[PDB]
C-alpha cells in the first residue's frame, strides 16, 4: 500500500474498530481520538496511539472538534483521516 | 429544529426500503455491490437489515442498482457510498444518498466477498479499483453468494420502551460458528455503558446460502449470547426473527407497528438466579 | 492416496467456507436419511458446487513453543477474542 503509512479514526465505537482492523490488516499505522466520557471505550485501546480528543466539551460535542482533530492528526503524522460514520463523516467543512 | 438547525412529497403506501452499494475510484471507475433490504424497521428506525433482497426480480434489481451506477457516474463520485431507493411493486424511487460506509455495510461484504473498508483506503490512496492489489472484479464479474442477515444487539430495552438501559456488564459471552460475524462496539466483559452516546454492543450477522438457512443461525446466535448488567434488544430481535412473515420475506416498511405481537415478550423465570438469590440470602 | 478419515475433521471449517455448505447440519439431515439434493439439505448438484474465496485456519493452543510445546495450564484470567470481516471463530475451552 503506497502514500497512507498512517491514519486517524475520526470516530468511536464498533465503526472505528473497523477501520483499524483494515489498517492492521494493511500495515497502516492507527491513530484513535476519545472524548473524555470516553477513556473507558476499548476502541481506544485496539489502536496503536491514541489521544483525547473533545476537552472540557459536552460529550457529543467532543467528537466533532474539527479544529483540535487536525492538530491531533498532524501532530501523529496523520496521512489520512477515516470519519467512519456520523459524526463528522458528511460534515463538509471538515472535508474541506 | 430541535433534531438540526433547519426547520413535502407524496406519501406512499407500504413500500420496500432499498439501498444500493457504491465504490468509484480516483479513476473513473464505478461499480456497485448490489442492493441490501432494510424495510424492517420501527417508527421509521432500521432495526433488522438483510441483503440480497430476496422478494425483488433480478431484471428489478438490475435496474435499481444501474440506476444508482448512473446517478454517481454522473457526479464522477469517488470512494464508498450508498443510494437509497423506496420501491413498490415493480416501480422504484430515489430517497437519499449517503456518501459514506454505513452500519449496515458488513452484509454486502460478505454477499459480494468484497472488503468494503479495505477498498475505501485504497481508493484513498487512490489505486483504480480492478488494481492486482485491490483485487475488486470486473462489474460483470461481481456476483452474489448466499445471503446475509445483520442485527443490532443494543441495551435499549424493550420493556422500558427501549430506553437505552446503562450501566455495568458483568457477563457479556458472545457465540460464533459458521457463518457468524461479530463486529464488536462497546461490548466486553469490564466494560460500563455510559447514556451519553448510542445504545450499540455488538453487530451480530449471519450468512448462508438460502435466506432461510440464514435466518436460522440468526435465530440460534441470539439465543446463545449471554449478557448480563444491563438489558437489551434481543427478546425483540427475536421475535422479529420468529415472526413467519419475516421469514417469508415479503416485509414493507410498516411491517412492524402492522404487528403488535412482537411487543409482547415471554415471561421467562431463571431457575438460576432465582437459586441463587435464596442461596445469597440465607448466607446473609 | 494415503488415508481415510469416516468422519468430521477439525479442519472441516474452511471447507465449509468455500463451499458455502454447512457440513455438520448436512451430516444431521444425511443421518435423518434426507437426499442430498433436497429442498432442505439445500445442497446443489456437484456441477452447482464452485469455491468462493480461500480460507486459513489455524488452532490457538496452550502449547508453548518455548518450553517445547508442553501444553502449559492454569487458568485464563483474560481472553479478548477477536472478529470482522472474513473472520470465523469456533470456540473450545475459550472463555
Amino acid at each position: 500500500m503506497n502514500r497512507i503509512k498512517k491514519v486517524l479514526v475520526a470516530n468511536r465505537g464498533e465503526i472505528a474498530i473497523r477501520v483499524m482492523r483494515a489498517c492492521t490488516e494493511l500495515k497502516i499505522k492507527t491513530v484513535a481520538i476519545y472524548s473524555q466520557e470516553d477513556t473507558g471505550s476499548f476502541h481506544r485501546y485496539k489502536s496503536d496511539e491514541a489521544y483525547l480528543v473533545g476537552a472540557g466539551k459536552k460529550p457529543i460535542d467532543a467528537y466533532l472538534d474539527i479544529e483540535n482533530i487536525i492538530e491531533i492528526a498532524k501532530e501523529s503524522g496523520a496521512d489520512a483521516i477515516h470519519p467512519g460514520y456520523g459524526f463528522l463523516s458528511e460534515n463538509i467543512e471538515f472535508a474541506r | 429544529k430541535a433534531a438540526f438547525g433547519n426547520d413535502v412529497e407524496k406519501c406512499v403506501m407500504n413500500p420496500k426500503h432499498i439501498e444500493v452499494q457504491i465504490l468509484g475510484d480516483t479513476h473513473g471507475n464505478i461499480v456497485h455491490l448490489f442492493e441490501r433490504d432494510c424495510s424492517i424497521q420501527r417508527r421509521h428506525q432500521k432495526v433488522v437489515e438483510v441483503a440480497p433482497c430476496n422478494a425483488i426480480t433480478s431484471e428489478l434489481r438490475n435496474r435499481i442498482c444501474d440506476a444508482a451506477v448512473k446517478l454517481m457516474k454522473n457526479v464522477d463520485y469517488i470512494n464508498a457510498g450508498t443510494v437509497e431507493f423506496l420501491v413498490e411493486g415493480d416501480d422504484f424511487y430515489f430517497i437519499e444518498v449517503n456518501p459514506r460506509v454505513q452500519v449496515e455495510h458488513t452484509i454486502t461484504e460478505m454477499i459480494t466477498g468484497i472488503d468494503i473498508v479495505q477498498s475505501q483506503l485504497f481508493i484513498a490512496d487512490g489505486y483504480a479499483l480492478h488494481d492486482q492489489l485491490v483485487a475488486i472484479p470486473k462489474q460483470e464479474d461481481i456476483h452474489i453468494h448466499g445471503s446475509a442477515i445483520q442485527s443490532r444487539i443494543t441495551t435499549e430495552d424493550p420493556l422500558n420502551n427501549f430506553m437505552p438501559d446503562t450501566g455495568r456488564v458483568d457477563t457479556y459471552r458472545s457465540t460464533g460458528g459458521f457463518g457468524v460475524r461479530l463486529d464488536a462496539g462497546n461490548g466486553f466483559q469490564g466494560t460500563v455503558v455510559t447514556p451519553f452516546y448510542d445504545s450499540l454492543l455488538v453487530k451480530l450477522c449471519t450468512w448462508g446460502m438460502t435466506f432461510e438457512q440464514a435466518t436460522r443461525k440468526m435465530r440460534r446466535n441470539l439465543i446463545e449470547f449471554r449478557i448480563r448488567g444491563v438489558k437489551t434488544n434481543i427478546p425483540f430481535l427475536l421475535n422479529v426473527v420468529r415472526h413467519p412473515d419475516f421469514a417469508s420475506g415479503n416485509y414493507n416498511t410498516s411491517f412492524i407497528d402492522t404487528t403488535p405481537e412482537l411487543f409482547k415478550f415471554p415471561h421467562i423465570r431463571d431457575r438460576g438466579t432465582k437459586t441463587l438469590r435464596y442461596i445469597g440470602n440465607v448466607t446473609v
